Parts: structure tokens; C-alpha cells; sequence
């Protein structure tokens, strides 16, 4: 399977290993990925339901 | 006493502990994608390949389909009896033509005889000591025994040894393949080492490969003394 | 953009349908007569039936016979072979001269082959081989962006796929014709099996698995001479290291020359190949030692010898290897008497100004007459070779102050900064310490 | 990098000259010589346009009046990714190859080929490695983390990069720089963590950079030559690279920029002594320097009216008529005591020696009386001799003491007129004893 | 085919009568009675064979026919029978010695003659079977060849069996095997199984399928020169050596050996010697070494007939300081007979001429073939040898298909000879590069 940016919908490049979510650059995970409060993640995982 | 190591290689920063060659020139031969993929590697805008034919196959005198009067004279000359042998000499490297060559038979109707020095040469192979045409054919070996050369020191070392340049080509694996296999080609690596006993003995009885079915190996020169085989002094 | 040095303002002889020259055509100024010799043994070359016709032309320094050896080039086109040489090549160290001179010799003789070229590339989808320890076949399915398409191999070929790493869904490049096995990568479906991987990942062909393409082989007679007499033994098709031992030049005996001889004579009655000879052009022809001009006239009477063209700018000068032959233009009566002499003349005033604006023009300069008239006038003062080579001077200090055009003044600065040969023999002579 | 310890021409950093391409009195490292250095520069804006090709430049004049000091200069103003090939009039005369050969290699080394290519690189910090193995390593499976100052993350390995990271052990604190193409790890070393050194990273973890690549006309030959490989370049054994090569080379360059792939951009070869060539090598040039692929030859010479080599008449600077018809001329001049003086004072400040002003102006004097060369050569023996009595200053007598202790030309010659009898004559005649 | 028209191709051998009376105007050959009537006595001096160790000498001014005479000959001489024809200058090499050069020269040019049976099953295989016993010391094969009208069973033995893994055929590629000898080879595939494999390889060929009957007997002759038996016997592969030049001075033990196996094999009958001609054209720029070893190589039984041709007068010799006759010390002159051709007249130039212009197909007028002959009466005859093909080329610029007499004035204006390029240079000898380098390059003073 293709794997993509759970944010954007981009192609994924990178994963976060603190709370296993997929990116494509920078800015996104500077102002997304890290600062995001818990309980959305649960909610960006269930889409491609990986939790 | 080591001579200095001219190379670059992977150091640790400090059930098994597993290491690995890694060893490389610090001289970087930087080598451009565009020369190696239009002017070596053969592709829908150039000839290579159709030229490389055209000058070894097609045109190529010693052709058995086109040339076979000249088969025939070669194979009265030589008395060898295949005239597909002229074609395989010519179109392998050397050590190719070295390392697996077959001491087969030739007829007996041709023109290459046995010369006197060969002839010479041949007479003292198992030929035990005391006989008058080994002592006169192993003059060196005498000379080795004699002079108490099998226990000498050694006295020079290199200074500084280094492994071959090695050509970097960034964003292609097929140069990397090749590389790979120009410099530790497996059938000369094999014929520059032996075999373990152990795994002779699984090549041979529990799995059935005849003994001249197997790569050639044990073509390396033996050095004169044991501490002649490095460089390292201890 | 574009380069010029020396040349490439020759374009052609010039010459009309009935062989006669215009005054200023084909980039040429004035030469009428050497023109005309060098079209009619343009047309005897292009006539293809002579062998060992020799051509020697001869004049003052400066006067356009490498031009005009240019010009032959020109006019006889791309596909004839066309050797340019100095004769100072010929002094090899590693081979013999007589050697060196067979090779540049047999290297005039051209051929022309009639191939085609047919392409299997796409994605590997599937790789079945079949015995009956020993294969007999392998069926390989290929597939592009344009549909799939499955072929039958031999396992010769399936060695050089199994050399080549080849698994399922990579991209490789098969040549039917030739039997080449190269191996371009990985897909772009198969990038996401690992987050990281060693592989190289390209994407699909875009066009069709099956590509033919009609190709014309252009071989000389050395190129067949040089692979069939390497001494240490054939190569493989991708060599980046060489081999161990240095293979060196060996001298090519007249034994292999007539089976290849016998193989193309064998080839050329089915069709598959064109004879065409061509032009072995020696440059500075008095450089030449005896040996090398007595093996001349045995190499001239050979049946595949081609056309040579000799050039030469000496007088009454003895021939290099001997104490007191004096000859003319450097080379033996022997030689001169198999060959023809074209004279070539020096030139005027108006020529040399109309050869200083041809070649302003294809520089992309600007002159004014003015100026013209003085280069012109030190065209012939000096030597015209100066006046050629103080236009990109001008050009410079004409482009510094910040204008396109040349004017007097930049031409009297470059007559300052920049000397010819007597001023300077003149400074050397009013010298006291080694100039 | 490019070590070098203290060079005769190292003071010179490139030709002093404005806009216009007017010479400075004094500008970068160079002194005097005011036409020479126009010329030079004209030569300097004729390689930097690049649209003409094979055009010959002879510099001659008298020894030591700034002839391989102008090529240094144009050398160094020239400036990097410009083919700049500096050879003698010796170097020719080779065993293995012949002197014609040698020129065609030595030519075609000033000729680069322009190429941008670019390669998408993956250089980070190494938090963790995670490896898992089976008893016989069958399956190996494996996680990475990777991080910079901006970014992280973690990737999941195939077994080949980890037989690759094994290879060349990458620990955790590391910076490595990682190809994805060819598989290429390579250590730039620790960051900084005191718990060599480097920093860590910035920026994006999967960069795509871009390069420019300077390709000779000589490598390409031998490498498009089969018979051997690219360890030629290294160990020098091209061996007579035929010439059906050459002409494959020459299409596909012409190939090539017609296509856009590539551009050629041309260099300048420095032949320094130029009359020990042969009348061969010449002979040669004529026909070599009207080539499309032919750099700007810039020669050196400061005979005479000498003898070529090869024939046995003389000729202008020991060339031939026929090149130097080809050739523009440029000619040095001698120095004066002003311009000797500023160049002594900026060979004092190059070589860090303080001198005393009396001191200079007796340098000068023995400079103008003697050599400049001689003069260059002595201020550096005067300060070990100043360093010898431990004071920092040189001063008048030290200079003096250098000249006592160390001959100049002249002088040698005088001696060795006067006492010819205890030396070696042409005949092999010589006196040993001193009585009798 | 390969061979254009050369500079002598008109000649095919001398024209002799049976009792070596050389006619007028025969086998391209006009004049010089006395020179052919000579030459003919050497060829049947050669065509005898008895007589070893003569060296004759071809002396006389250029452009007469000393190389004619020498390719006449050639011609005449017949296939089979070995004709080296060398340089002067072809010997001074740089891995080989000048003696050694001379050697392979002398050798080169005298063969022998090996006669035998040959006998050929050259067809397409249909299929193999291997028969293995328990023991496995035996093998049996069977071999299932085929031609388009007969096929048939062969028993094979153990050795064809390992000889055929080794160049392994795949039932339909064509084979030749021997009988008496067992000789094996694989002449390619069939063409029956070209659309077989979709893509044929780099180590096959397409050949057709032989017709005819299967079982062919036929006798080939081949001749051998010695050299060829000493470069194949001085190494383990010599035919590479053969065929890239790479002998490398081989000894003389081998030498000597070869010739006693020689005499051996003359004497038993398998072989027959052929001696042949060596012709050395412009041998004046030999060293008194090459001259030495000539003089004392031309004294042994296995030594060919030695051509010489010269064209200086008395002129120095190399390697030392002082003249003699023809370029030649009197020791090797003492050692030859000399062969004198003389000028010719206007008869024989212009048949030369008109047999020259028709091996060329160059159809003229009357008057255009005077005016040549007048042309190579005054000047050399090569001159007019190269102007009537640089007035035919004229001739069709015209679209004229003729050669008249205005092709041949515009020829003659434009091309220059020898003499007036001489006239021309001494006119203007201030604008030409002397011999101490001084040219007046600028036209205005
Ligand atoms: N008839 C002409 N028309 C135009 N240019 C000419 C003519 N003759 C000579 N030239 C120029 O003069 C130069 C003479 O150089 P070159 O021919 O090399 O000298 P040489 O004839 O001594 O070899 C050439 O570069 C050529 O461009
Ligand atoms: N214009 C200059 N500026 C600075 N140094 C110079 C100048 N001209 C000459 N020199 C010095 O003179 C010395 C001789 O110069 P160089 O050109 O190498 O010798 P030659 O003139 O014999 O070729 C050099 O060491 C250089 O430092
Ligand atoms: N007797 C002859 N019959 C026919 N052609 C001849 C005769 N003699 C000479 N020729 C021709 O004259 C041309 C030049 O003579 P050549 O044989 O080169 O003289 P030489 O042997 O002295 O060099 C040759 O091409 C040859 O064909």
C-alpha cells in the first residue's frame, strides 16, 4: 500500500516515532505533528484505522 | 611494525560480534551520471551492443560459419579437436583462459611436436631424488635447502598500503553492482583461495557434485617463508 | 553560442555544375586553379574506382592548403571516411613507423552496414524457467505502460538475467538482436515495501514493450583489424577497471589483413555491406623520415590503398634521414614522380581585405572602412596571419569602452600591446642579455 | 586544504586591474610591467568569453623580468572550475609515450565539460537502532530512528541496508549521511555530546541538492578507451589512445550540448620553456592549434636568436617562422630601482621578515647591480642570521654578513677566472697540489 | 569485391612462349625482351625446385618496371607456391631484431604441402540420448542426425559424450563431425528453429540446413610455411601469435628441430617442400648487418630465391661511410647476377599507355593519345599515367564520354610535373622556407 501524509493527504515521507503519524515536510510537523493535543490522534488514525 | 593503513573505514566510537570489509580509498573518483549511462551502458539512442557484435561475432575471422576453410587449417596446425576453440581463445580474457585451463588430448596426425626443452620439462614431474635428470632439473630447490632460506628473517616492509581508488557515481546502483563484481569477482576469488575441508566433504558425499565439477582453487603462490606471508611484525 | 577557430568559414569549394569557380563563393576568396584541381579530384574520389592516386599541394606559408584539404572534407561529405594526420605522428614508440603508417593507411577505408535494432523493456511480472539441473527455457513476462507482453528465452539469456539480480518487478532492458541484459531497477509500485530500502526506484517505460529502429554501421578496415588482433584476448561489454596487464600496439601481419579482406569481400557480394574509400590527408609532409618515404611507394601500389593528399610549404630543403639530397619541396624524386603538384599562389591587397571581412563577419564584429583599410594595409605589411589574429583583440578593446563597433584607435593600441615576428626579432636584435 | 608552505610566485593573487582593464600601480601582489599586464588581461577577457578557440600567445623577454609571475597571475584570476594545465618544455620526452601523444593529452586536459546533475541525499542524527536477528539471520528485520534540529522520525528497514549498517557500524550520537540509490553510508562523525565532532543537521531530512560536475576531455578518453580503465589516470599509463576514440569523443560532446545536457568550457595550457621542444612538436602545433576542441596555449620563452633543437640553424626566441606566424607576441621589459624596491618590501611582507629602511635601499642597490632574483634570495638568509644574534630587526650589516657568506654570479665567475687552475676545464685538466 | 584498380593490375604474368621467348605486346606486358626472357628462366629456375640460395638483382632508372617485372611474376608464379614481397624498411622494428626480421622474411616465403582424407556427417541433430551404466565407466549415446533428403542412428562413444556437454548443442543445431579423426565443431543453428526462442543470444548463428547426402568424402591440400610451424611450436596457443605479430625473436634449438623433422618427414612421405620466391623491393636502404646476415642466410638448403630491385646509381651505403654500386658492398654483389631494364621509346609508351587507359575503361581519341605519348616522351610516363585519369573525370564534367585533346591541355594546365614545380619554386624562392629557415612571409617589402 501507498503511504501518504495523514495530514495534507501528501506522500508520506516521515513517521513521528512518539506518536506514530505520518508526514510529508517541515512546517506540517512543526505546527501539526508535534504541539497537537492527545486524543486527536485517535481520531487521524481511525480514518485509515490504525489504532 | 605496519605498514600505514592509506584507507577509510567503519570504527567504532567507543551472541556474536559480526565484522565486515569495509575498507576504502580516501581518494573519491567523482564520475558524472550522463557519461556512464550514454557511453557504457547500451540503451535505445546509442550502439553499443550492435557494434560490440558487428566487431566480435559477425566479423569475426575465426567465425567456424564463415571462415571454416581457416578452422580447418588452424585445427591441421594445432591437431586440437574442436574447431569452436579458435572462437572461445579469442573472445575470453585472459585470466579466463588461465584459470580454467584442461590438459586435454590432442591427435597424434599434426604439426606441434614435442620439443626438447618441454620434453626435458615432462621427464621430471613424479621423478623421485638420486635420479640423474631430476638432480640435473632441480638446481633451486637445492639451492633453497642449501642455503637455509626456509628459516630466514624478513627485513623489508611497505610503508604504506592502500586499497584501489574507488569510482563513486551518485544515484545509480548498476555501478555499484559492477563495481562489486570487478573487484571481488567470485571465480578468481575462488581460484586466490581453497576450499574447507568440511565443506569439500558436504560438497562430495552428502550431496553428490563430483570432484571436477568443482571451481578451481589453490592458485595462489605459496611466499618463501612463513613470516614472508605479511606485513604486520610483531 | 558558437566557436570558430581558424576555420569553419569554409564551407564548400564553390563550385558550379559545370566545375567552374565563382570569385567569392563558398567562404573562399581568389584561388580559381587549385580550386578547380581540388573538385575534379573530388569527383575522382567520389568516381569510387581508383586506388593509390596520390595529390601533393604545395606553396608559401599562409596561402589556405589546409584549407582547402578542408574544403575536400567539406565537399565530399560526412559518410566517406577522412583521415586528417601530421606527419610527425607517424613517430611512434611503441610500434615501427611503417606500422603506424598500414594503420592510418587501412583506416581510410570505410564500410557501411545495414543493422537494425529491436528493444524488450518494461517490468518483470514474471520469471518461470523450466528443465528438460540443466534449463531448457524460461518464459519472462514483460510489461509497460501500454500493455503487457510475454516472450520465451533461452537460457543462455537466463544466465545473464541471474547475473544481473533480476527478481519480480524490476525494470530491465532486453535487446533481442544482441543478447544484452541490462538491469535499470526497481518499480515505483514496489517503493513502499520498505520505509527504507538500497534500491533504486524508477518508474514505467511510457511507451510500448516491442520498439524497432533501422540503423546504418559506419567501420573502418582498422576497426576489424584491431578486433580481431587483440593479443591478450577479448573484453567484456562493461569494463570500468582494466585489465591487469597493459595491452600495447603489436605490429598486424599481412595474414590477418587478408581474411578480413576475404570476409568483407565475402559480405559485400550479399548486400549486407557498401565499400566506401576515403581520403588519407597528411599535414607538413617534410617532416617525413626516408624509411617512411620508401615504405610510401610500396604501401601507394597496394589494391585498397585509398586517396592520399599530401601538403607541403619548403623549397629546395634535403629530405630528413640523408646529408645531400636536395629535393623539392621536401620530398624524394622517387616519390614526386607517382604524384601531381597543385601550385597555390599568394594574394593582393583587395583579396586580403575581403578574406579580413569575411572573417569579421563570422566573429560578429562591426568594422568601419576605415579601419578595414588599415588592417588591410598590415595584412600586407606584416604578414596576413596577424592581421586574422588582432580582430578578437579589437573586438575586447573595442567591447571595454563600452562600444560594439571597431574603431582606428583600438587597432593602433593593438598594434602596441601585441607584436609580430619582425618587430619582435627586431627588439631581439637591439638587445643586450637574452632580449 | 592545498597545502603549500612559502611559493616564489605565491605572493600574487591575480592581475591588479580596474573595469576598464587598466593595470594599478600596485594591485594584488604586482608590480611594474604595466603593457604585459593589459595584454594579459585582454587574454584574460579572451578565455572568460569563450567564443573563439586556438589562438597561441608567446611571452618573451629577459630571465627574470615576470614571465611564469604574469602566467601565475592569470592563473590565479582565472579562479577554480577552469581547466588550467601547467607543463615544461621537458616533460615531452617520455618512454612509454611519444611526444605527439603527450601533446594531444596535454591539450585536451584544458578542455572541461560543464554538467549538473542532482542526487537526493538523506544526512541526519542517529537517536536508535533496534536489530533483530534469527539464529541463522534469515529474516532480519530492523527500526531507525533518525532526526535533525527541526525534524524526526523512524523508518523501517530492509535487510540489505542492514547488512549495510553492520557494515560501517553506525552507533547511536552519530551523524551519517545516507544514499538511497547506490547504498552508500558514510560517517561524518559524533555531534555534540560530551555524556570527531561535528554538528548536527538543519533543515529538511530528505534534501535533494544539485552539483556541478568539470569533466576533462582526457578523462573521457580514457575511459571511453577499453583497453584500460580509469586507474590510467592515477597510475599514467594511457598507452597511445588511438584515434577513432577521439573522433566518438568529439560527436558525442558536440551530441551533448546540442542537446542541452551539458556545456564546454575552455582553458588555457601554460608550455613554460618552450624552446626545448623539438622542430617534431611544432610541426605538430601548427596543425593542433586550428582544432574546434583546442585551448588558448600560452608559451614561454627568454632565448635569443638560438638554435632549434632538431635542425641545425638559428631562429627568433628558437622558433620557427611558421609558428611564431601564428603567434601574438607579447614582450617584458626590465625592472627600474623603484619598482625592484616595492617588489623586495612585498617579498618582506610575504615571507614575515622586518626590515630596516638603510637595509632596503642596500637590497635595492645590490638588486639593481646584480639580480632581483639574488636580492629575493638573500632576504630570508638575513633573517636567520638576525634570528642567529636574537634581535628581530634586520639590519645593515646583517645583510652584509649574507653578503659575504653567499656568492652571487659574477662574482663566482671572477674567482673562478682567477683561480681556473684548481678546477675542471673543459678538457679535463686540473691541479690538485699546492706546492709546485 | 575487394580490390580497386591498382597502380599495375593490367599484368597477369609474363608473356612468354614455350621456348621462353617473350612476344612483343602479350599478358599486359610491352617490351623490356631480354628482362622477361630473364625473369622467365627464374621462374623456371623456381617451378624446378632443386636449386636453393640464388639472389638476382632487378637494377635500373625509376618508372621502367623493375615492381612489373616482379608482379609479372607473382602472377605467373601460380597459387600454392609462397611470394613474400616486403619493403626495405619494413624491418627496422622495435621488439624485433633486424636479423630476427630477415629470418621470419627468409622463412615466410618457403612452405610445405600436406595432402589428406577428410570425411564429414554435417547435418541437424533431431535428438540425443545418453546411455549410463550401472558401473558409469561406459558411456553410449545415441545421435539421431538429419538432412533434408536422409537421416540415420549413430553409436557414439564416452569422449564425444564429454565433448558434447562442452559445447552443448540443443537438438537442431548443425554439426560436422569426422570419422577418422573425430573433429567436432557447431556450425550454427537451423533455420527451421529461427522463430523458436524469440530472442537468439550473443553466442549463436542462424545457418541453413544442409542438403544433399549426408556422408561426403573430399581431399583438401594445405601448404604451410615453416614460420608459421615455428611461431605455432615456440608457445602453448601460436596462432594468436599468427595472427597479432607477436613472435618475440624465437630461438634456434627450435629452429633446427624443425628442419630435422622436416627432412624426417620428406624423407618417410607425408610432406613435400614447396619452395618459393622472396622479392625485397628498394633494398638500398638496408644496414651492412641486414647485408651480412643476407649473404650468409642465402647459403642454406632451406633458403628461398631472393628478388632484389634498385634504382640507385653509386650511392653510400647505411651504416657506413663511403659508395658503391647500386647502394650495394661488392660481397652481396658478388653473390647475384643483375637483371638491366632500359628506358623506353615512343612505341613502347604509348602501347603502355593505351593498355593502361583500357584496364582504366578510359576510350580516347588519336590525337589526345599523342599528346600524351609527346607528354610522357618529355616528362616521365607516370605523368601520363595519372593525367589520362585526371582528363577522363574532365572528360565527364563535360558530359563528354571521349577523351579529346582539351581535357587533356586543361589536365596538363592545371596538374603540374616535377620540372616546372621546380621552375616555379627557383623563380620564387624568397616566398618558400629554405633549407635554413628564412621565408619573406609579407607580399609588400
Ligand atoms: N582563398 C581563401 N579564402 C579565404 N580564406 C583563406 C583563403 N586562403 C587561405 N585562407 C585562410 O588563411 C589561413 C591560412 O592558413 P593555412 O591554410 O593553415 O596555411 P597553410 O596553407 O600554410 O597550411 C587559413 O586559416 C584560411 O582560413
Ligand atoms: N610584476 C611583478 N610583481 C611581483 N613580483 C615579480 C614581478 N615580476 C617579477 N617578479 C619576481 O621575479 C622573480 C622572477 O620571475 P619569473 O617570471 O618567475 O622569472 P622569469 O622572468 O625568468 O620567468 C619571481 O620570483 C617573481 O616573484
Ligand atoms: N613492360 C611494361 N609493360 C606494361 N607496363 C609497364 C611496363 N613497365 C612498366 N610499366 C608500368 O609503369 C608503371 C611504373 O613502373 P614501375 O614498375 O613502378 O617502375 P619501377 O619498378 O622501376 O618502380 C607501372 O604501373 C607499370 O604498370
Amino acid at each position: 500500500a501507498k503511504k501518504y501524509c495523514d495530514v495534507t493527504g501528501l506522500k508520506g515521507f516521515y513517521k513521528s516515532p512518539t506518536n506514530n503519524i505520518r508526514y510529508h515536510n517541515a512546517e506540517i510537523y512543526q505546527l501539526i505533528v508535534k504541539p497537537m493535543a492527545p486524543g486527536v490522534d485517535q481520531e487521524y488514525l481511525k480514518l485509515r484505522g490504525a489504532n | 611494525d605496519s605498514p600505514f593503513s592509506f584507507t577509510t573505514f567503519g570504527k567504532t566510537t567507543s551472541k556474536f560480534t559480526d565484522l565486515i570489509y569495509s575498507s576504502r580509498n580516501p581518494i573519491k573518483y567523482s564520475l558524472p551520471r550522463l557519461i556512464y549511462e550514454d557511453l557504457i551502458l547500451p540503451n535505445y539512442n546509442n550502439d553499443v551492443d550492435i557494434a560490440n557484435k558487428l566487431k566480435n561475432v559477425k566479423f569475426n575471422i575465426f567465425n567456424p560459419s564463415t571462415n571454416y576453410e581457416l578452422c580447418l587449417f588452424l585445427s591441421k596446425l594445432t591437431g586440437e579437436p574442436s574447431l569452436n576453440e579458435f572462437f572461445r581463445v579469442s573472445t575470453t580474457p585472459l585470466l579466463k583462459r588461465v584459470i580454467e585451463r584442461t590438459n586435454g588430448p590432442k591427435n597424434t596426425d599434426s604439426l606441434s611436436f614435442k620439443t626438447i626443452t618441454q620434453e626435458l620439462l615432462e621427464v621430471t614431474r613424479n621423478a623421485p631424488s638420486e635420479g640423474v635428470m631430476a638432480s640435473l632439473l632441480n638446481v633451486e630447490k637445492h639451492a633453497y635447502e642449501r642455503e637455509y632460506l626456509n628459516c630466514i628473517q624478513r627485513g623489508y616492509h611497505p610503508n604504506v598500503s592502500a586499497p584501489p581508488v574507488t569510482i563513486e557515481v551518485l544515484g545509480s546502483s548498476h555501478v555499484t553492482n559492477s563495481i562489486n563484481n570487478e573487484l571481488f569477482d567470485p571465480l578468481i576469488s575462488q581460484a586466490l583461495s581453497d576450499i574447507p575441508a568440511i565443506t569439500q566433504y558436504n560438497m562430495h558425499v552428502k550431496k553428490g557434485i563430483p570432484v571436477e565439477d568443482f571451481p578451481k582453487t589453490g592458485l595462489f603462490p605459496e611466499p618463501l617463508n612463513k613470516n614472508f606471508s605479511s606485513n604486520i611484525s610483531m | 553560442v558558437t566557436r570558430t577557430a581558424a576555420h569553419t568559414h569554409i564551407k564548400g569549394l564553390g563550385l558550379d555544375e559545370s566545375g567552374v569557380a565563382k570569385r567569392v563563393e563558398g567562404g573562399f576568396v581568389g584561388q580559381i586553379e587549385a580550386r578547380e584541381a581540388c573538385g575534379v579530384i573530388v569527383d575522382l574520389i567520389k568516381a569510387k574506382k581508383m586506388s593509390g592516386r596520390a595529390i601533393l599541394l604545395a606553396g608559401g606559408p599562409s596561402t589556405g592548403k589546409t584549407a582547402l584539404a578542408l574544403a575536400i572534407s567539406q565537399e565530399l561529405g560526412p559518410k566517406v571516411p577522412f583521415c586528417p594526420l601530421v606527419g610527425s605522428e607517424l613517430y611512434s614508440v611503441e610500434v615501427k613507423k611503417t606500422e603506424t603508417l598500414m594503420e592510418n593507411f587501412r583506416r581510410a577505408i570505410g564500410l557501411r552496414i545495414k543493422e537494425t535494432k529491436e528493444v524488450y523493456e518494461g517490468e518483470v511480472t514474471e520469471l518461470t524457467p523450466e528443465d528438460a539441473k540443466t534449463i531448457s527455457h524460461v518464459i519472462v513476462g514483460l510489461k509497460s505502460a501500454k500493455g503487457t507482453k510475454t516472450l520465451r528465452l533461452d537460457p543462455t539469456i537466463y544466465e545473464s538475467i541471474q547475473r544481473e539480480k533480476v527478481s519480480i518487478g524490476d525494470v530491465i532492458y532486453i535487446e533481442a538482436n544482441t543478447g544484452a541484459v541490462k538491469r535499470v531497477g526497481r518499480s515505483d509500485a514496489y517503493a513502499t515495501e520498505f520505509d527504507l530500502e538500497t534500491e533504486e526506484y524508477v518508474p514505467l517505460p511510457k511507451g510500448e514493450v516491442h520498439k524497432k529502429k533501422e540503423i546504418v554501421q559506419d567501420v573502418t578496415l582498422h576497426d576489424l583489424d584491431v578486433a580481431n588482433a587483440r593479443p591478450q584476448g577479448g573484453q567484456d561489454v562493461i569494463s570500468m577497471m582494466g585489465q591487469l596487464l597493459k595491452p600495447k600496439k603489436t605490429e598486424i601481419t599481412e595474414k590477418l589483413r587478408q581474411e578480413v579482406n576475404k570476409v568483407v569481400a565475402k559480405y559485400i557480394d550479399q548486400g549486407v555491406a557498401e565499400l566506401i574509400p576515403g581520403v588519407l590527408f597528411i599535414d607538413e609532409v617534410n617532416m617525413l623520415d626516408i624509411e617512411i618515404f620508401t615504405y610510401l611507394n610500396k604501401a601507394l601500389e597496394s589494391n585498397i590503398a585509398p586517396v592520399v593528399v599530401l601538403a607541403s610549404n619548403r623549397g629546395m630543403t634535403t629530405v630528413r634521414g640523408t646529408e645531400d639530397v636536395i629535393s623539392p619541396h621536401g620530398v624524394p624524386p622517387d616519390l614526386i614522380d607517382r604524384l601531381l603538384i597543385v601550385r597555390t599562389l599568394p594574394y593582393d591587397k583587395d583579396e586580403i581585405r575581403t578574406i579580413i571581412e569575411r572573417r569579421a563577419t563570422v566573429e560578429r564584429l562591426q568594422v568601419e572602412s576605415s579601419a578595414l583599410d588599415l588592417l588591410a594595409t598590415m595584412g600586407t605589411e606584416t604578414s596576413l596571419r596577424y592581421a586574422l589574429q588582432l580582430l578578437a583583440p579589437c573586438g575586447i578593446l573595442a567591447q571595454t569602452s563600452n562600444r560594439k563597433e571597431i574603431v582606428v584607435n583600438d587597432v593602433n593600441e593593438a598594434k602596441l600591446l601585441f607584436l609580430d615576428a619582425k618587430r619582435s626579432t627586431k627588439i631581439l636584435e637591439t638587445s643586450a642579455n637574452y632580449l | 586544504k592545498s597545502l603549500s608552505l612559502i611559493a616564489a610566485h605565491s605572493h600574487i593573487t591575480g592581475l591588479g586591474l580596474d573595469e576598464n582593464l587598466q593595470p594599478r600601480p600596485t594591485s594584488e601582489g604586482m608590480v611594474g610591467q604595466l603593457q604585459a599586464r593589459r595584454a594579459a588581461g585582454v587574454i584574460l577577457k579572451m578565455v572568460q568569453n569563450g567564443t573563439i578557440a586556438g589562438r597561441a600567445v608567446l611571452v618573451a623577454g629577459p630571465p627574470s623580468t615576470g614571465k611564469t609571475a604574469l602566467a601565475m597571475g592569470v592563473s590565479q584570476s582565472l579562479g577554480k572550475d577552469v581547466p588550467f594545465t601547467a607543463i615544461a618544455g621537458s616533460e615531452i620526452f617520455s618512454l612509454e609515450l611519444s611526444k605527439t601523444e603527450a601533446l594531444t593529452q596535454a591539450f585536451r586536459k584544458s578542455i572541461g565539460i560543464k554538467i549538473k546533475e542532482e542526487t537526493e541525499l538523506i544526512e541526519g542524527e542517529v537517536v536508535e537502532i533496534q536489530i533483530d536477528r534469527s539464529i541463522t539471520g534469515g529474516h532480519k528485520q530492523g527500526k531507525l530512528t533518525i532526526k535533525t534540529t527541526d525534524m524526526e522520525t523512524i523508518y523501517e528497514l530492509g535487510n540489505k541496508m542492514i547488512d549495510g549498517l553492520t557494515k560501517e557500524k553506525v552507533l547511536a550520537g552519530d551523524v551519517i549521511s545516507i544514499d538511497k540509490a547506490s547504498g552508500k553510508i558514510t560517517k561524518l562523525g559524533r555531534s555534540f555530546a560530551r555524556s570527531r565532532f561535528v554538528q548536527c543537521p538543519e533543515g529538511e531530512l530528505q534534501k535533494r541538492k544539485t552539483v556541478v560536475h568539470t569533466v576533462s576531455l582526457h578523462e573521457i578518453d580514457v575511459i571511453n578507451s577499453r583497453t584500460q580503465g580509469f586507474l590510467a589516470l592515477f597510475t599514467g599509463d594511457t598507452g597511445e589512445i588511438r584515434s577513432e576514440v577521439r573522433d566518438q569523443i568529439n560527436t558525442k560532446v558536440a551530441e551533448w550540448k546540442e542537446e542541452g545536457k551539458a556545456e564546454i568550457v575552455p582553458g588555457v595550457l601554460f608550455i613554460d620553456e618552450v624552446h626545448m621542444l623539438d622542430i617534431e612538436c611544432f610541426s605538430f602545433i601548427n596543425r593542433a592549434l586550428e582544432d574546434e576542441f583546442a585551448p588558448i596555449v600560452m608559451m614561454a620563452t627568454n632565448r635569443g636568436v638560438s638554435k632549434t633543437r632538431g635542425t641545425n640553424y638559428k631562429s627568433p626566441h628558437g622558433l620557427p617562422l611558421d609558428l611564431l606566424d601564428r603567434s601574438i607576441i607579447i614582450t617584458t621589459k626590465s625592472y627600474n630601482e623603484q619598482e625592484i624596491k616595492t617588489i623586495l618590501s612585498i617579498r618582506a611582507q610575504e615571507e614575515e621578515v622586518e626590515l630596516s629602511s638603510d637595509a632596503l635601499d642596500l637590497l635595492t642597490k645590490t638588486g639593481v647591480e646584480t639580480s632581483l632574483r639574488y636580492s629575493s634570495n638573500l632576504i630570508s638568509v638575513a633573517q636567520q642570521i638576525a634570528m642567529k644574534r636574537k634581535n628581530n630587526t634586520v639590519e645593515v650589516e646583517d645583510v652584509k654578513r649574507a653578503y659575504l657568506l653567499f656568492l652571487d654570479s659574477a662574482r663566482s665567475v671572477k674567482y673562478v677566472q682567477e683561480n681556473e687552475s684548481q678546477y675542471i676545464d673543459d678538457q679535463g685538466n686540473v691541479q690538485i697540489s699546492i706546492a709546485k
